RNA sequence: CGGAGAGGUA
């Protein structure tokens, strides 16, 4: 990231746009509700304003 | 820039840019011409060549800075002219009186004559009155098949 | 150049002999070109004198 | 040693030479340059990963978030080449780069993350190079010529005394970065130098010195060196140095230590110095005169006042001197300077120079690049920092440091890419270096200082320019606002790569219409090395020494191909051999000469390297041991050939075609030819037409077998075996098991390009050469392409010629041409056109193409359909009907006046959402059985591959005929078999299957898709008709034709078979050439290739004779041996009895029209093999028959040549160049005639030829054809009526050009009036 | 005029115009309205600017341009150079009943003749065969002679052969050095597509048969064949005007 | 020489034609010059007749009229 | 338009022997000057002189 | 119709 090597997970949002969060910061991270494990939807990062 | 001053205290104004690897040429063109024009008396000659490069928009449209192959001057007169003499022979209410009145069917889905087909501004006008106007489906029957033989 | 084409055309030029040929065999295309470029205006400006 | 399909037709080689290096792929540069533009290199530094890694990472201006790339990948072509020709889009593959953006928190020390989102985000398309090296840029097939441009570096160059009348010599230099601003150094005719900027106003050099941080004394120690006073008790003693005084006329009296060495007014000779030295002279006393003149190097001032009493750059005076005394100063510095050897050339810069600061010096810097806008500090110092010491916006490149680094003697060819201070200080010293009489200048034609930048690295640059304008964009976008939910996607614009690519391929001044009438002409415009475009010289400002062949285009620039005229040497064409160097110069291969040997190992030499060496010639000869078999053997050193001793050389040229290029290495026989009218036969063998059917030259150079593969017209073979399928548009290859692929094995499927129309009209289609079961190996051409003959290039045909004048009509240069040429069809071309035919969105309304047309009959109805588009297959004339179009209130499209031809194809575009017409669904109709049925064609062949694999494999273990059959042919795998790795390949093979049905049906739906879609096009047409009609133009009296050796001329008479020449036999000549060509241009080339020609034709004779009666193989054998010997010491070497017995049946038969013969270029058959050809067929020796006349039918006297040379038929007809008109359009501003052929355009009656009237007396004619002919309106009107009413008579008037001339005059505030 | 998708052209002498007059009418209406002289100074800048473009640009150091950054096309700049009235027009201009194309030989030709095609030949000479045409009454009309014409009936080849019969042509080969390089012949018609030149006066003409063009003039007036005949033909041209030697040497 | 002999003529239109115009143009303004056609090149400028040979008679009568 | 660089009262009539608005649009009126719009009703090759 | 650019014939 610039000087540092760090440990990042690996999370798969739609149309395969990944997002790395920090294992620092892995707090941020909550487990799925809804009870759809399997049949979870998929948002998209940074939304569809653009 | 004429946030400051308006009194008889000096005013100093800054326009800090980014170091200049990162600046477009228009960017410096529109900085030094600001601060060349640093004086009394600078706005009308500033907006006078703005316009000028900007160019005046539309005459009788939206769109107040634009090239865009406006409608003339010299047109616009005559084509004024014609309106008011028709409107005033006419006594026909304006169409924000059409407006006014109008049981609001917005229904924000394209409503409206298309330039190209029926170009002259003022004919279409008198359709609108027409139209707008036009108190019985009969009457609307009739405007439209003279619309489609014309 | 000190030594000559000692070949004619009937018996063949070997490499060597046919680059220094062609040395001497551009210029008068060049030499053309452009003289005749000149060579108009010079006949241009004296129809107009006279 | 031969393969299958070379033994077809085996071209005698002659020559003796044998190679060491086969001819390289001809398209080596192009596919090779966009290689390393379009490759993942890992290394990071060619193409699009060095302009990425250059670019990324982009931080932001907070500092809390940057842009980092990962990689980068090309997607699929959304259209094939085909498609996209059709479809007049640009064949570009979508550039997707895998961004990766990450965020920084902001409480958190320097340098965190908060999270990273990468998405492959969408940037660029980017035009992808086809199979040969021609882009698709809007359906027009363009090629991206290499340019030969100076490279970047340092310059020392000089104006031979152009300038100042004295023979004064101006030493100039020149930095030349690859990218930014450049710098000049020069000198005043008063030895002066003065440095300029971007070629501005001159300014001294000292500015640019002190505005680097340097004050005028450590300027003076860079300079110069130093002469030490030590003033003592005894009159100035000085500190001599003997070398300072070597070549000086004396002064005083030279002593030292009580001995008179020297007295004055001598010259201080060497044996002076050597007494000085072996006495050892450190100390001299010196009078005071010597010093009056001197200069002072620094600063001596008062010690206690502190007032100066001297300055740096001052000469010193008895005053001074004196004060200097005073001030309790000892030792005094000056400068040595001299009049020969060191100049002063830099005080007087100080004298001249109005600056004494740094700052000041910024200030008129400032005050030079941009008039007005008076300086500030700040200003000034950032503009004098980036205009040469930005890595933004300045770089010499890593040739520019490598080439900078060499002109400076220095030693590391790496560097930082932005100027330093050292560097610019060393420029400088070299060029007084220069000017005192060290060192040498440079020629700046040489090929050690010009270099290539051919496909790639323009794209490249321009790539590079477009990402400037992205990442100054992110950069923005970046330090607005709402970090925490932006996304690269929605972050960077694919506009500005798209635009900065697009711009250069579309419309460029290197980027240039593919000429495509012939392979020869592909090929040989691809290989194209401009020196013009962007950054190089203009066409009509370029001198006599720039357009002249150099020593060092030896090997790499071929010296005879270049057009004549305007540019002449400025399109030079590459060498056969040559490559590009890794910094982009050009090299050539050279044979490596060890102690006494000749290896075959070769090393490729630079220009500059090339110039230490001495290498041999390419026919030096040498024998079986390597070893030269003269003594003062011919070779090069520094550019200049001389004779060198046996034991010197060190290396040889690989081959002797290796100085000329490809145009002009299939000319037989050039070493006899001049080098202009082989510069002409070269030029107009890239101009042949494609005829009808395409004949081998009988005598030709081998290299066309070389033309007729690398240039991608001939369809080769990918991978060998048996062709289970020929058809005349297609050709399927059963590749063979060695061949093979475990998955996706599959069989190979050549579509081959019918009748399709090339840029020049030609018409270019492939035909199958190939047999139905007949086997082919890899790399072996299985369709002809345009004017290629079982693999070879073919570019005219090649017939009888006799050298004689016959009663005056081969006049000059022309032909005449016996009736048999026309009669057989042999140049017949065929030529294909595309008219099209628009339908605009215009006032009134739009306009349809119905049939519905007025004031014109049935009969022209009669061609077109019920739609308005005319038949396929329907033989117009000009003038007919093919789009009828009615215009709203008759602008149908028309056939020219002129022009016949069969309509071959009509292609109709629809813009989306407009409904389409009967004709463009029955168009679209059989596309759509077309493409379904090709598509299952295809899989249903692959599905007889993939089944004959699977049946063909299970010969052991699982082996059942019936089994096979007993259930159909699908099922194929439940069958009783062991499940090992041979059900492993079943289940392999049948999941290929399923996955290559699944890819028919997508690929099918896909196709559908495309067709049905609507298509975009201009804003304001509607739909778009385009008929294509095919012309065979035959010949007639105008058709330029000609040969190979530069002897062209127009065919003046079509004359009958029976007033030909015709010898004892009764043959007619086909041809009769004109001799007096060839003593004044010295073309002898031709007569020997009709010699040779003969020879050929002579063999096949006698190989028709022996097969026309029936004869045994063991004659032909025998006789085609003795053919394929007979060379004196040739290379070739082929046997004919290991040939099966009826391959030698196949060969004979391609023999029985002549034996194909070669002669590679400088290494010929020479006329003593020819003879005994020519005797070895029954043919007289001499190569001159009897020929009897062919009307009186008496012999001629004075036996003639006859034999067989190649014609060419170029591509200047008479039917494009004839042209007529009366009366027609007329301009708008001024009512003069049109011009040109496509309009209606009457020829120009120029200055020229009015001068020419006013020689003569003719003032009548020149009367009308300046008023009444062209201008005058009430003039031309009133004559038109009144020839048609039989009165030949005018009125003048006056022309309405001159009216206009005096409205535009008058217009301006000149009041030009005629009088009364 | 149009380009042919509903625009104008530039016509870069409007463009000047427009700019003139715009701030020549803004110039006067703030004079009107007696505004500070530091506007009204400026604004006499931009019009003296403006004219001085109009009549001249480029004669500046500045040159104000529009499209592809080339300055704009101004009235000095349509009479000066080679481009301009003067050398484009009005000394030398293009010209009907012209023709031109590729030469051959034709040996069988007397000094005084050239060959024509016979498709040239009727382009060329269409007015005359139309007065021929309605003096025998066969179309008694010019339409229905512009058809007859077109059709090309085995009767308009004797009006040619008629309309031929004393009527020189003035050949002219490209580089017009000398006033040989334009001289008169009587013509032949010719089933071909090729100008026949008789191969004497080659070297008069300069011209070998390597791909050659030469254009082909008609004299339309008696005073102008006449003209042709006296002065221009090839009979008369056999010395040299440049020295006495003669120019019809057998080459 | 020739290219200031022929700028130095009488006539303004023998010289506008040739090189340099605007000078020619300018120069001859000024001064109110005057061109009496009497030449080969402004002849064919303002398309009459030459006044070299078959228009040499044409001329010649012509400047005999007055 | 009215009076604009392109003008039918300054300069000339468009179309041969016709008017700007149509009202006379024969050539038995030439030179007549209409009223509603003041074009001289004429040639239209004046429009090259004016 | 203009502009920019490429190439070719003599
Ligand atoms: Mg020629
Ligand atoms: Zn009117």
């Amino acid at each position: 990231a610039g000087g540092i090597t760090g440990e990042y997970l690996m999370l798969t949002y739609a149309n395969d746009a990944k997002l790395y969060v920090p294992v620092s910061s892995l707090h941020l991270i909550s487990r799925y509700a809804g009870g759809a494990e399997e049949n979870a939807p998929l948002h998209k990062l940074g939304g569809d304003a653009w | 820039r004429g946030r400051v001053g308006r009194s008889h205290h000096q005013a100093y104004a800054w326009l800090l840019t980014p170091h200049p690897k990162a600046m477009t040429t228009d960017a410096q063109k529109r900085l030094e011409a600001i601060a060349s024009l640093e004086d009394l008396g600078a706005g009308f000659a500033l907006a006078t060549h703005d316009l000028e490069i900007r160019g005046a928009g539309e005459l009788l449209g939206e769109e107040q800075s634009g090239s865009m192959e406006t409608i003339g001057f010299s047109l616009y007169m005559e084509l004024l002219e014609n309106a008011v003499d028709a409107l005033k022979a006419g006594r026909e209410p304006s169409l924000e009186d059409l407006t006014s009145q109008q049981t609001e069917v917005e229904l924000r889905m394209p409503s409206l004559l298309p330039d190209d087909f029926i170009p002259d501004v003022n004919t279409r006008l008198s359709f609108y009155k027409r139209i707008a106007s036009a108190k019985t489906e009969n009457e609307l029957e009739e405007i439209k098949v003279e619309l489609i033989d014309r | 150049i000190e030594t000559p084409i000692t070949a004619n055309f009937r018996e063949g030029l070997n490499v060597l002999q046919y680059f220094i040929s062609t040395h001497g065999a551009r210029k008068g295309l060049a030499d053309t070109a452009l003289k005749t470029a000149n060579s108009g205006y010079l006949t241009r400006r004296l129809v107009d004198v006279a | 040693v031969y393969s299958y399909t070379e033994k077809k037709r085996i071209r005698k080689d002659f020559g003796k030479r044998p190679q060491v290096l086969d001819v390289p792929y001809l398209l080596s540069i192009q596919l090779d340059s966009f290689q390393k533009f379009i490759e993942q290199d890992p290394e990071g530094q060619y193409g699009l990963e060095a302009a990425f890694r250059s670019v990324f990472p982009i931080q932001s201006y907070s500092g809390n978030s940057e842009l980092q790339y990962v990689s980068y990948r090309l997607g699929e072509p959304v259209f094939d080449v085909q498609e996209c020709q059709i479809r007049g889009v640009t064949y570009s593959a979508p550039l997707r780069v895998k961004l990766r953006l990450v965020i920084y928190e902001r409480e958190a020390p320097e340098g965190t993350v908060k999270d990273i989102k990468e998405q492959e985000v969408y940037m660029g398309e980017i035009p992808l190079m086809t199979d040969n090296g021609t882009f698709v840029i809007n359906g027009t097939e363009r090629v991206i010529v290499s340019q030969l441009h100076r490279s970047p570096g340092v310059f020392f160059d000089s104006d031979k005394g152009k300038t100042h009348s004295s023979g004064k010599v101006l030493y100039n230099a020149r930095i030349i970065p690859y990218r930014g601003s450049w710098l000049d150094f020069e000198f005043d005719p008063k030895d002066n130098l003065f440095v300029r900027i971007d070629r501005r106003r001159k300014l001294p050099a000292t500015i640019i010195l002190r505005a680097l941080n340097y004050t005028t004394e450590q300027i003076l120690d860079l300079f110069f060196e130093k002469v030490i006073f030590e003033i003592r008790d005894n009159k100035l003693q000085m500190e001599l140095v003997p070398e300072r005084l070597r070549g000086e006329t004396a002064s005083f009296d030279i002593e030292a230590n009580g001995k008179v060495y020297v007295e004055k007014g001598r010259r201080i000779t060497a044996r002076h110095i050597r007494q000085l030295e072996k006495d050892d002279v450190k100390l001299i006393e010196v009078p005071v005169e010597y010093i009056a003149g001197k200069v002072v190097a620094k600063d001596y001032i008062d010690e206690s006042t502190g007032e100066l009493i001297c300055a740096a750059n001052m000469e010193l005076s008895l005053d001074l001197l004196a004060k200097l005394s005073q001030s309790g100063h000892k030792r005094i510095e000056t400068l040595f300077t001299n009049d020969l050897d060191h100049g002063p050339y830099i005080s007087e810069t100080l004298r001249v120079d109005p600056t004494n600061d740094r700052l000041s010096a910024l200030v008129e810097i400032y005050r030079m690049m941009r008039p007005g806008e008076p300086p500030t500090r700040e200003a000034a110092e950032s503009l004098f920092e980036n205009l040469f010491f930005s890595e933004d916006r300045y770089d010499l490149s890593a040739v520019g440091r490598m080439k900078f680094n060499r002109s400076l003697l220095r030693e590391e060819i790496e560097g930082s890419g932005i100027l330093s201070k050292d560097d610019i200080i060393d420029v400088m010293k070299k060029l007084i270096d220069i000017r005192n009489g060290k060192g040498e200048v440079d020629d700046i034609d040489h090929l050690g200082n010009r270099r290539i930048r051919s496909v790639g690295e323009m794209a490249e640059n321009q790539f590079r320019v477009g990402l400037v304008r992205v990442e100054r964009a992110v950069k923005e976008r970046l330090s607005l606002g709402d970090l925490d939910t932006l996304m690269p996607q929605d972050m960077i614009n694919a506009k500005p790569i798209s635009a900065a690519v697009k711009e250069f391929f579309g419309s460029s001044q290197l980027s240039q219409f593919m000429d495509q009438n012939n392979p020869l002409s592909e090929i040989t415009h691809k290989r194209r090395i401009s020196a013009l475009g962007p950054g190089g010289l203009t066409r009509e400002r370029a001198g006599f020494e720039v357009r002249d062949v150099h020593p060092t285009h030896y090997g790499r620039v071929c010296p005879i191909e270049t057009p004549e005229g305007p540019n002449i040497g400025l399109i030079n064409s590459l060498s056969v051999y040559a490559q590009t160097n890794e910094y982009g110069f050009l090299e050539t291969p050279y044979r490596k000469v060890t102690d006494g040997v000749v290896t075959d190992e070769i090393h490729y030499l630079s220009a500059i390297e090339e110039g230490n060496y001495v290498i041999a010639q390419a026919n030096s000869n040498l024998d079986e041991e390597g070893h030269f078999v003269e003594d003062l053997v011919t070779c090069r050193s520094k550019g200049e050939s001389s004779l060198f001793s046996r034991d010197q050389v060190d290396y040889m040229d690989v081959s002797t075609q290796q100085v000329v290029s490809v145009g002009a290495s299939l000319i037989p026989f050039l070493e006899h030819d001049d080098a202009n009218r082989a510069l002409m036969g070269a030029n107009m063998q890239r101009q042949a037409v494609p005829t009808l059917r395409a004949d081998k030259p009988l005598v030709g150079t081998g290299m066309e077998r070389a033309v007729a593969v690398d240039s991608g017209v001939t369809a080769v073979a990918k991978r060998g075996g048996v062709v289970q399928y020929v058809d005349a548009s297609r050709i399927v290859i059963k590749v063979n098991e060695d061949e093979m692929y475990p998955g996706e094995a599959g069989i190979d499927i050549y579509n081959l390009t019918k009748y399709t129309r090339s840029n020049q009209n030609t018409c270019i289609n492939q035909m199958p050469c190939v047999s139905l079961g007949e086997p082919v190996e890899r790399g072996d051409v299985l369709a002809d392409g345009p004017s290629t003959d079982l693999g070879e290039l073919a570019l005219g045909q090649n017939m009888r010629v006799a050298f004689m004048p016959w009663n005056g009509y081969n006049f000059e240069d022309s032909i005449l041409v016996s009736e048999r040429v026309v009669q057989e069809d042999r140049f017949t071309t065929i030529h294909i056109q595309e008219l099209a035919c628009v339908s605009r969105d215009t006032k009134l309304g739009p306009e349809e193409i119905t049939a519905d047309i007025p004031n014109v009959g049935e009969a022209a109805l009669s061609k077109l359909d019920e739609s308005g588009i005319v038949y396929i297959g329907a033989e117009v004339t000009g003038g007919d009907i093919l789009v009828g179009k009615v215009t709203p209130k008759d602008s149908s499209l028309r056939v020219p006046n002129g022009v016949s031809g069969t309509v071959i194809d009509v292609q109709v575009f629809t813009r989306d959402g407009v409904e389409k017409d009967k004709r463009a669904l029955e168009i679209e109709e059989m596309q759509l059985k077309q493409a379904k049925k090709d598509l299952s064609e295809e899989l249903q062949i692959l599905e007889a591959g993939l089944f004959s694999r699977i049946r063909a494999v299970l010969v052991a273990g699982g082996v059942e005929a019936e089994k096979l059959d007993k259930l159909p042919r699908d099922r194929w795998l439940e069958l009783g078999l062991t499940d090992e790795e041979k059900q492993n390949q079943l289940e392999q093979l049948a999941e290929q299957y399923d996955e290559l049905k699944h890819e028919f049906e997508k690929k099918l739906e896909a196709k559908r898709r495309k067709i049905t879609q609507g298509d975009d096009l201009a804003p304001g047409v509607l739909k778009i008709v385009k008929v294509y009609l095919a012309v065979k133009r035959r010949i007639q009296p105008g058709d330029k034709m000609a040969g190979r050796h530069g002897n062209k001329g127009v065919i003046s008479k079509i004359n009958p078979i029976e007033d030909m020449p015709y010898d004892e036999n009764g043959t007619p000549v086909d041809i009769v050439l004109n001799p007096l060509g060839v003593p004044s241009r010295m073309n002898i080339g031709q007569i020997l290739e009709t010699h040779l020609g003969m020879a050929a034709k002579g063999i096949g004779d006698k190989i028709n004779a022996m097969l026309k009666q029936q004869q045994e193989v063991a004659k032909l054998r025998e006789f085609i041996q003795r053919a394929y010997d007979l060379g004196a010491d040739v290379r070739q070497k082929v046997d004919l009895s290991t040939f099966s017995d009826e391959e030698v049946m196949r060969l004979a038969e391609n023999l029985r029209k002549g034996m194909p013969i070669a002669t590679p270029v400088f290494d010929g058959a020479k006329e003593a093999e020819i003879k005994e050809l020519l005797k070895l067929g029954d043919l007289p020796t001499s190569g001159q028959i009897r020929l009897y006349d062919g009307r009186t039918g008496e012999q001629f006297e004075r036996p003639v040549t006859v034999g067989y040379m190649y014609m060419l038929k170029l591509n200047h007809l008479v039917d494009d160049k004839m042209h007529a008109r009366s009366t027609g359009s007329y301009s708008l501003v001024t009512q003069q005639p049109l011009g040109g052929k496509a309009q209606f355009g009457g020829q120009r009656f120029g200055e020229m030829e009015v001068w020419a009237l006013e020689a003569y007396g003719a003032a009548y004619t020149l009367q009308e054809m300046l008023t009444v002919k062209s201008d005058d309106v009430n003039g031309r009107t009133k004559m038109y009526k009144n020839i048609v009413d039989g009165n030949h008579q005018m009125e003048p008037g006056m022309p309405e050009s001159f009216n206009v001339l005096l409205k535009e005059i008058r217009s301006l505030g000149i009041n030009i009036e005629l009088e009364d | 005029v149009p380009l042919d998708g509903g625009r104008f052209a530039t016509s870069d002498l409007n463009d000047l115009y427009r700019r003139v007059i715009n701030r020549n009418n803004r110039l006067k209406r703030l004079l009107d309205l007696a505004a500070p002289d530091i506007i009204v100074r400026n604004e006499k800048r931009m019009l003296q600017e403006a004219v001085d473009a109009l009549l001249d640009n480029g004669r500046r150091g500045r040159a104000i341009t529009g499209s592809n950054k080339r300055p704009l096309k101004s009235l000095a700049d349509m009479i000066k150079g080679k481009q301009g009235r003067f050398r484009q027009n009005l000394l030398g201009k293009r010209v009907d009943y012209s023709g031109r194309s590729v030469i051959t030989v034709g040996p069988y030709l007397r000094l005084h003749q050239c060959g024509l095609p016979k498709k040239m030949a009727l382009e060329l000479f269409k007015p005359f065969i139309y007065g021929k045409l309605e003096l025998r009454g066969l179309a008694t009309t010019i339409k229905a002679a512009k058809k007859m014409v077109e059709r090309e009936e085995a009767v308009v080849w004797d009006i040619l052969d008629e309309v031929i019969r004393e009527h020189p042509v003035l050949l002219n080969r490209a580089p017009t050095l000398h006033r040989l390089g334009i001289q008169a012949f009587e013509p032949v018609l010719i089933e071909g597509k090729a100008i026949q030149l008789h191969p004497l006066v080659c070297a008069a003409y300069n011209a070998d048969f390597d791909g050659d063009q030469m254009a082909v003039h008609v004299p339309l007036t008696l005073e102008a064949q006449l003209e042709a005949r006296a002065l221009m033909m090839s009979t008369n041209n056999i010395l040299s005007p440049a020295n006495g030697e003669p120019i019809i040497v057998p080459s | 020489g020739i290219t200031k002999a022929s700028l130095a003529t009488e006539s303004f239109i023998s010289a506008a034609s040739f090189q340099e115009t605007t000078r020619v143009l300018t120069e001859a303004a000024v001064a109110g010059k005057r061109d009496e056609l009497r030449g080969l090149k402004e002849n064919v400028i303002v398309g009459r007749l030459i006044p070299a040979g078959t228009g040499y008679a044409y001329h010649q009568d012509r400047m005999r009229r007055r | 338009e009215r009076d604009g660089l392109f003008c039918a009262r300054i300069f000339g009539p468009v179309k041969d022997y016709e008017c700007l608005c149509g009202k006379y649009k024969r050539l038995k009126h030439r030179g007549v000057i209409c009223e509603k719009c003041g074009v001289e009703v004429t040639q239209t090759k004046v429009r090259r002189e004016r």
